C-alpha cells in the first residue's frame, strides 16, 4: 500500500 | 357521557324551536351544551392550580373522541393546557395509555393523539381575549441553525391542482396534463391544507414525545374486533401529521440530540419512521436533510462531549435520508458547505487547505508550550516525537504520553495526518496537550475513536452515492464530471480511499472492527467509482490519471484479497469498466489493473477460491478483448517474471484456465452491469476463438517481436517466451 | 493428509443433506473427525484450518461417516454435535477467509440435518445476536452474512430442519439490519447486498415455509419479507407468486376449519384442494397435511418469533386468540405495499401473468365480491366489519396513487367496493341516486374512502362504460355527506331528528 501511495503521489508531482 | 351531550343537543334544538340576537347567540356562542365545563376552564386556564390540572386531564383526555366537535376541541385544548402546565402527568398518562395492555385502548391512544393534532392550532382562540401575554407557553428552543440556502426543494408541487384556477394542440395538451397528474402524487401532499383560501400551534414536548410509542405502534399488528389494526392507524396518523407539518412531528427528537447523548435513540427512531412508512415525502425529506446537516455542523462548531459520536450517528443515516431529497444537486450542495465551513464532514470531496502550524502544550501547566509546524505529509507521529523531545520525557514513558485535544475530545493516532483533522487555516492554530496516560488506556481510546472517524467516513462514502445514484438522467454526466474533477484536484483522494490503520489492525481487542469497517469502506468506494465510472462518457479522453482512480481499486485487493464479497465487487467493477471503456482497454487500462491481479493469483497460491475468480475475471476479459488483452497480460507480467514477484508456473496456470471454460461460483457475472452473454467488444475479433490455446499466446509474443525486434516490449515478450 | 483422504474416498460428494460413549470401538474415522476438530480449535492460520476443512469435507461428506455414525453410534454424534462440531465450523467462519467457510457452510449445513444441530445453531444465533455487547453482534451479522453467500438453495429445499435454522438465522440478520447501534446497524445494511441473488431465493423460500409451517411466526415473517424487499427489491421476496402461495395456504386453514365449524377471517374458496375429498391426490394430500399439522400442532419446532425480537382437525388458540386475524391484515396489507411498489413484476413472464391474474381474483374474492354473478356475498356491515376490507383500504389509495397500471387493473373493484361500503344496509346499494353517506365507516376511515375517491378522479379515466355509473354514484355519496352536515328534513344508541327519524350526523373538517 506504500508503494501505492508513493506512485501516487510521483503521479500528482509529475502532474 | 354520550348520552348527557345528546340532552345537551336536545336541550339546544328545543330552545331554538322556543324562539332574534338570542337565535345568534345560541349557534355562534352556544352550539352545544356540553363543552360548557372544559370551554369555562380553558377560558381560566392562567389560574388555574396544578391539582386542578391534574383533575381536570383524565376528563379531558377520555372526553378526545366525541363525535361532536365542539367538545373535542374543547377537550383539545385543555389537555394541551394541561400538557404545557403538567408535562409530567400527562407525559405518564400517554405512556400508559400506549404501551397499554389493551388494543382498544392504544388505538383509541393514537386516535386522540390524532384529534390533538388537529386541534393543536385551536387553543389560543379558546383560551382568552387577552392571553398569550399572560399564561406564558416556553417556545421550542431550537439550538442550532439550518444551513443558509435550503439544500433541497422544499416540497414538489402537485401538477394540475384543482384548487387553483387558470385541434391537434389541445389534444395533445390534454394528453400532457394526464400524464403530468398521473406522475404526481396527491397523497403525498396535505390536501386540505393546500385547498383553503388564505395563528399559533400548541403542542408541548410531551406530546411531541409522544410519536415514538405512535412509531413503535406502528409495527403492533394487533387487531380490533372491529378489524382495525393498530399499525394502520397508527401509519395513517402519522403519515398524516408528516405529510401536513414534519417541523412539528420532528421538533423534539431534534432537539433531543443537543439537550443530551441520545444520537444512536434518534436514529434508531428515524430509520423505524422510514422502513414502516416506506418512503419519505418531499416536505418531510427536504426538512429531515436539513436539519440533520444542521445538527452536523451545530456538532462541528460548538465543542461537545458527545459531537463527534453523534456526528457518526448522523452520517450512518444521512445517505438513506438524501435518497428522498428533491431538487438536491452537487454543486449547490457544495456552495452551501463550503460556506458554512462544513465541507469536509459530509462531502468526501472537500479540498481544506490545513493549519500549518499547531500549538502543543505540554503536561505541566507551568511548562513553556512548543509550536510545531504543520506540512501536508505530517501525521501526529511526528508531532509526538517532537513534543516528547521538546518536554524533556527521557523515551521512559515514550508510550505513555498521547497527543490530544481538550475542545474537541479527541486523542489522535499517530498515523493520521494532522491536516485530515485539523483542515482549516483560521488565525488560531489548533491547541494539543501531552497528555500522559496509561497506554492501554490510551489505545483504547485511540481504537474507539478512530472506528468511529472510519464509520463516519463510510456514511460520507454512501450519502455520496445515494446522493449521485437520485441524480435524475439528465444531469448526471454533469454530476459525474463535477466527481471526476473533485477527486482529481483533492490533493488527498487516492491516500484517503486507500490508507488503513495497519498499527490497530494488529490489536486483538478493537481490531477486527476496524478491519470490518475497512473491508465495507474499500467496497464502497469501488462502488462509487464504479458509479462515477459509468456515467462519464464512454470515450472519455483519459491518459496516465485513470490510475489514480484505478489504485483505489487495486488498493482495495491488496488488503482484502480473500474477502469474496470485496472479490467479486472488485471483478465485477473491472468488467464493467472493461466494458464501458472499451477504447481505452482495448490499448490500455489493462496494464493498470493486471499486474495487481497477477500479484494477488500468485501471492494466494493456496487459496483456490481466490484463484478461481481472478482466472473467471480473466477468461472474461479475454471475452471482451481477446489479442489486445492478451498483449497486455503479457505486457503487465513480463515486468513481474522472475527466473515478491509472479512466477514463471502461475503464468501457464492462468494460461490453462483461460483455454478451459471456468464455473463462476462467486457470481461475478451477476454484478455486471451489462450482464448479457459476453461478447468480443470489437467486431473485427467476434469469432468463436473462446478458447485461448497457449500455441496461440506463442505466436502473438512471436509476432509482437517480428513487429519490432528492437523494441524494449519486445524483449518483454522475448521473456514471456523464454517463462 | 488431505491428499491422502482424497485416495482413499470414493472422490464424489454424496448428498450432502438427507430430506458417555468409548473413544475406542469406534471407526478410526470418527476417531479422525474427533481429533481433526480438536486441533482446529488449537488454530488460526487460514492455511491450516482450509487444509483441515477440506479433511473434514473428504470425511464427513464424499463418505457418509457421520450418517454412520448417527445410525450406529448416537451417542458420539450427539457428543460431537452438542460439544464441538458447530461451534468450531461456527468459529472457523470469517469474512476476511471466505475460503474457510466455502468449506464450513457445506459443513454446517450437514451437521444441521444431523440431529443436535438444529438446537446448537439455535442456541448460538439467539446468544449473538441478543448479545448486549455491540461487538458480538457486529461479530454475528458478518458470521450470518457470509454463511448465506455460501448457501446452496438446491441442499436447503430437501431438509425441513435447513430451512427452520436458516430461516431463524436470516430473521436476526434482518433484526440487525434495524439495530441501535449504527455501527451494526450500517454493517448488516452494507453486507445484506453481498449476498448473491439465489441465496436470497433460498432464504426467502424457507421463509415461505416458516410462514407455512409455524403459526404464530406469520406476521413477523411478514414484516421481515417485507423489511427484505424494501431493502433488496432486486431479488424476488413479495411476489405475485408469493401471495398466490400465501393466500392457498390461508384458504387451506379457512377450509379446515369450516369443516370443523369454526369461523375463520378467510374464504375458503381460494385454495383449489377441497378438503371434502381428497381422491388419492399426492400435493394435495401433502398441503391438507401441512395445513392440519400447522394447525393443531402448534408444540412446532422453536418459532423464531421470540428470539427474533432484538436485545383430531380441529384446534384452538389458547392466548393468542387473534393470530388469524394479524395473519390475515398483515397479510393484506404487505400485498398491498407490495402492489404499491410494483414495478410492472407482470408481463415480465408467462408464470408472473399467471400470478397477477390469480391474485386479482382472490382479492375480488376477499373483499366479498363474486365475479361470476357480479354480486358482492356479504352484507356491507360484514365487510365493513371484516379484517380483509379494513386492511385494504387503508392501502388502496396508496396502491392507486403510486401504481397507475395496477390502478387501472383495481378501479372497477376497488369503484364497487367503494360504493358498497358506503351503504348502511343492502337495500341502499340498489337506489338509483345514492341517498347513503359516508357515516356508517369509521371516522378514520372515511378520509380513506374520500382519498381513494381522491386518487381515482385525479388519476384516473373514469368515463368508462361501467365505471363512470358508479362513479356517479360516488359524488352523490360525498354530496350527501357534506349535506348531512345540516340535515334537513326531507343498534347503536344514537340521535334522531324527531321530525323525520333520520339519524343526525357530524363530520369533522378533515372529512368536510
Ligand atoms: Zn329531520
Amino acid at each position: 500500500v506504500t508503494k501505492i501511495l508513493r506512485a501516487c503521489t510521483r503521479q500528482r508531482m509529475l502532474s | 357521557y354520550l348520552h348527557h351531550s345528546r340532552s345537551c343537543a336536545r336541550l339546544v334544538r328545543a330552545i331554538k324551536l322556543l324562539y332574534s340576537g338570542m337565535l345568534k347567540y345560541i349557534r355562534f356562542q352556544v352550539m352545544s351544551l356540553s363543552p360548557a365545563p372544559l370551554s369555562l376552564l380553558i377560558k381560566a386556564a392562567p389560574i388555574l392550580t396544578e391539582e386542578m390540572y391534574g383533575d381536570i386531564q383524565p376528563a379531558a383526555w377520555e372526553l378526545l373522541l366525541s363525535m361532536d366537535e365542539h367538545m373535542a376541541g374543547a377537550a383539545a385544548a385543555m389537555f394541551l393546557l394541561c400538557a404545557v402546565k403538567v408535562p409530567d402527568a400527562v407525559s405518564d398518562m400517554l405512556m400508559s395509555e400506549f404501551h397499554h395492555a389493551e388494543t382498544v385502548q392504544r388505538l383509541n391512544a393514537v386516535l386522540k393523539f390524532h384529534t390533538l393534532w388537529r386541534f393543536r392550532y385551536q387553543v389560543w382562540p379558546r383560551m382568552e381575549e387577552g392571553a398569550q401575554q399572560i399564561f406564558k407557553i416556553p417556545p421550542p428552543s431550537i439550538n442550532f441553525t439550518l444551513p443558509s440556502p435550503v439544500l433541497g426543494m422544499p416540497s414538489v408541487p402537485m401538477f394540475d391542482p384543482p384548487w387553483v384556477p387558470q385541434l391537434k394542440n389541445l389534444q395533445q395538451e390534454e394528453e400532457k396534463k394526464r400524464l403530468g397528474r398521473e406522475a404526481s402524487l396527491i397523497t403525498a401532499i396535505p390536501i386540505t391544507q393546500e385547498a383553503c383560501y388564505e395563528p399559533q400551534a400548541v403542542f408541548p414536548a410531551c406530546i411531541c414525545a409522544a410519536v415514538l410509542p405512535i412509531v413503535h405502534l406502528m409495527e403492533d399488528g394487533e387487531v380490533r374486533e372491529d378489524g382495525v389494526a393498530v399499525s394502520a392507524v397508527a401509519q395513517q396518523v402519522l403519515w398524516n401529521c408528516l405529510i401536513e407539518d414534519p417541523s412539528t412531528v420532528l421538533r423534539h427528537f431534534l432537539e433531543k440530540l443537543t439537550i443530551s447523548n441520545r444520537q444512536d435513540e434518534l436514529m434508531y427512531m428515524l430509520r423505524k419512521l422510514l422502513l414502516n412508512i416506506g418512503d419519505f415525502p418531499a416536505q418531510t425529506s427536504h426538512i429531515l436533510f436539513n436539519y440533520l446537516v444542521g445538527l452536523i455542523m451545530y456538532f462541528v462548531r460548538t465543542p461537545c462531549e458527545w459531537g463527534m459520536d453523534a456526528i457518526s450517528a448522523t452520517l450512518t443515516f444521512l445517505w438513506e435520508v438524501v435518497g428522498y431529497v428533491e431538487g438536491l444537486f452537487f454543486k449547490d450542495l457544495k456552495q452551501t458547505m463550503k460556506k458554512e465551513q462544513c465541507e469536509v464532514k459530509l462531502l468526501v470531496t472537500a479540498s481544506m487547505p490545513g493549519t500549518k502550524t499547531l500549538v502543543v502544550h505540554g503536561q505541566n501547566e507551568c511548562d513553556i508550550p512548543t509550536q510545531l509546524p504543520v506540512h501536508e505529509d505530517t501525521q501526529f507521529e511526528a508531532l509526538l516525537k517532537e513534543c516528547l523531545e521538546f518536554f524533556n520525557i527521557p523515551e521512559s514513558q515514550s508510550t505513555h504520553y498521547f497527543l490530544m485535544d481538550k475542545r474537541w475530545n479527541l486523542i489522535h493516532y499517530n498515523k493520521t495526518y494532522v491536516r485530515d483533522i485539523y483542515p482549516f487555516r483560521r488565525s488560531v492554530s489548533p491547541q494539543l496537550n501531552l497528555v500522559h496516560m496509561h497506554p492501554e488506556k490510551g489505545q483504547e481510546l485511540i481504537q474507539k475513536q478512530v472506528f468511529t472517524r472510519k464509520l463516519e467516513e463510510v456514511g460520507r462514502v454512501l450519502f455520496l452515492i445515494s446522493l449521485t445514484q437520485k441524480i435524475p438522467t439528465a444531469h448526471k454526466q454533469s454530476h459525474v464530471s463535477m466527481l471526476q474533477e473533485d477527486l482529481l484536484r483533492l490533493p488527498s483522494f487516492p491516500r484517503s480511499a486507500i490508507d488503513a490503520e495497519f498499527s490497530l489492525f494488529s490489536d486483538p481487542q478493537a481490531g477486527k472492527e476496524l478491519f470490518g469497517l475497512d473491508t465495507l469502506q474499500k467496497s464502497l468506494w469501488i462502488q462509487l467509482l464504479e458509479e462515477m465510472f459509468l456515467g462519464m462518457p464512454s470515450e472519455f479522453p483519459w491518459g496516465d490519471e485513470i490510475m489514480l482512480f484505478l489504485n483505489v481499486f487495486n488498493g482495495a485487493l491488496i488488503l482484502h484479497p480473500e474477502d469474496s464479497a470485496l472479490l467479486r465487487q472488485y471483478a465485477a467493477t473491472v468488467i464493467n469498466t472493461a466494458v464501458h471503456f472499451n477504447h481505452l482497454f482495448s490499448l490500455s487500462g489493462y496494464q493498470w489493473i493486471l499486474p495487481t491481479m497477477l500479484q494477488v493469483y500468485s501471492d494466494y497460491e493456496s487459496n483456490p477460491q481466490l484463484r478461481r475468480a481472478i482466472e473467471f475475471a480473466c477468461h472474461q476479459f479475454y471475452i471482451l478483448h481477446r489479442k489486445p488483452f492478451v498483449l497486455q497480460l503479457f505486457a503487465s507480467v513480463a515486468p513481474l517474471l522472475e527466473f515478491k514477484g509472479v512466477s514463471a508456473q502461475c503464468l501457464f496456470d492462468l494460461l490453462q484456465s483461460l483455454e478451459g471454460e471456468t464455473t463462476d461460483i462467486l457470481d461475478i457475472l451477476e454484478l455486471v452491469k451489462a450482464e448479457k452473454p459476453l461478447k468480443s467488444l470489437d467486431f473485427c475479433y467476434g469469432n468463436e476463438d473462446l478458447t485461448f490455446s497457449i500455441s496461440e499466446a506463442i505466436k502473438l509474443c512471436v509476432t509482437v517481436v517480428a513487429y519490432a525486434p528492437e523494441s524494449f516490449r519486445s524483449l518483454q515478450m522475448l521473456m514471456v517466451l523464454e517463462a | 493428509a488431505c491428499e491422502l483422504l482424497e485416495r482413499l474416498a470414493p472422490k464424489e460428494e454424496s448428498r450432502l443433506v438427507e430430506p458417555k460413549f468409548c473413544y475406542q470401538q469406534l471407526p478410526v474415522t470418527l476417531r479422525l473427525i474427533y481429533t481433526i476438530f480438536q486441533e482446529m480449535a488449537k488454530f488460526e492460520e487460514p492455511d491450516i484450518l482450509f487444509n483441515m476443512l477440506n479433511c473434514l469435507k473428504i470425511l464427513c461428506l464424499h463418505g457418509e461417516c457421520l450418517y454412520t455414525a448417527r445410525k450406529d453410534h448416537p451417542q458420539f454424534l450427539a457428543y460431537i454435535q452438542d460439544h464441538m462440531l458447530i461451534a468450531s465450523l461456527w468459529r472457523v467462519v470469517k469474512s476476511e477467509f471466505s475460503q474457510l467457510s466455502s468449506l464450513a457452510v457445506p459443513l454446517l449445513l450437514h451437521a444441521l440435518s444431523l440431529p443436535h444441530g438444529a438446537d446448537i445453531f439455535w442456541t448460538i444465533i439467539n446468544g449473538n445476536f441478543n448479545s448486549k455487547d455491540w461487538k458480538m453482534r457486529f461479530e454475528a451479522v458478518e458470521k450470518v452474512a457470509v454463511i448465506c453467500r455460501f448457501l446452496d438453495i438446491h441442499s436447503v429445499t430437501k431438509n425441513h430442519l435447513l430451512k427452520y435454522s436458516l430461516a431463524h438465522a436470516f430473521c436476526c440478520f434482518l433484526t440487525a439490519v434495524e439495530d441501535v447501534n449504527p455501527a451494526v446497524a450500517t454493517r448488516a445494511g452494507l453486507l445484506l447486498d453481498t449476498i448473491k441473488r439465489p441465496a436470497l431465493q433460498g432464504l426467502c423460500l424457507c421463509l415461505d415455509f416458516q410462514f407455512d409451517t409455524v403459526v404464530k411466526d406469520r406476521p413477523t415473517i411478514l414484516s421481515k419479507l417485507l423489511l427484505l424487499h424494501f431493502l433488496k427489491q432486486d431479488i424476488p421476496a413479495l411476489s405475485w407468486e408469493f401471495f398466490v402461495n400465501r393466500f392457498e395456504t390461508l384458504s387451506l386453514e379457512a377450509q379446515l376449519h369450516l369443516d370443523c365449524n369454526k369461523e375463520f377471517p378467510f374464504p375458503t374458496t381460494i385454495t383449489a384442494v377441497r378438503t371434502n375429498v381428497a381422491n388419492l391426490s399426492d400435493a394435495a394430500l401433502w398441503k391438507i397435511k401441512r395445513a392440519r399439522f400447522a394447525r393443531n400442532r402448534q408444540k412446532s419446532v422453536r418459532s423464531l418469533r421470540d428470539s427474533v425480537k432484538g436485545p383430531t382437525i380441529k384446534d384452538l388458540l389458547p392466548e393468542d386468540a387473534g393470530i388469524d386475524h394479524q395473519t390475515v391484515h398483515q397479510l393484506i396489507t404487505v400485498l398491498m405495499k407490495f402492489m404499491a411498489r410494483d414495478e410492472s413484476s407482470a408481463e415480465s413472464d408467462i408464470s408472473s401473468a399467471k400470478a397477477f391474474n390469480t391474485v386479482k381474483r382472490h382479492l375480488y374474492v376477499l373483499l366479498g365480491y363474486d365475479q361470476q354473478e357480479g354480486c358482492f356475498m356479504i352484507a356491507p356491515q360484514k365487510m365493513r366489519l371484516s379484517t380483509c376490507f379494513n386492511a385494504f383500504i387503508a392501502g388502496i389509495a396508496q396502491v392507486m396513487d403510486y401504481n397507475i397500471n395496477l390502478g387501472k387493473h383495481l378501479l372497477p373493484l376497488v369503484v364497487q367496493v367503494l360504493k358498497y361500503c358506503s351503504c348502511p344496509q343492502l337495500r341502499h346499494y340498489f337506489q338509483q341516486p345514492p341517498r347513503c353517506s359516508l357515516w356508517s365507516l369509521k371516522p378514520h376511515i372515511r378520509q380513506m374512502w374520500l382519498k381513494a375517491l381522491l386518487v381515482i378522479l385525479y388519476k384516473y379515466p373514469y368515463r368508462d362504460c361501467d365505471v363512470s355509473k358508479t362513479l356517479l354514484h360516488l359524488i352523490h355519496i360525498t354530496v350527501n355527506t357534506l349535506n348531512a352536515q345540516y340535515h334537513s328534513c326531507k343498534t347503536v344508541m344514537a340521535d334522531k331528528c324527531h321530525d323525520c327519524g333520520a339519524i343526525l350526523e357530524e363530520y369533522d373538517e378533515e372529512t368536510l
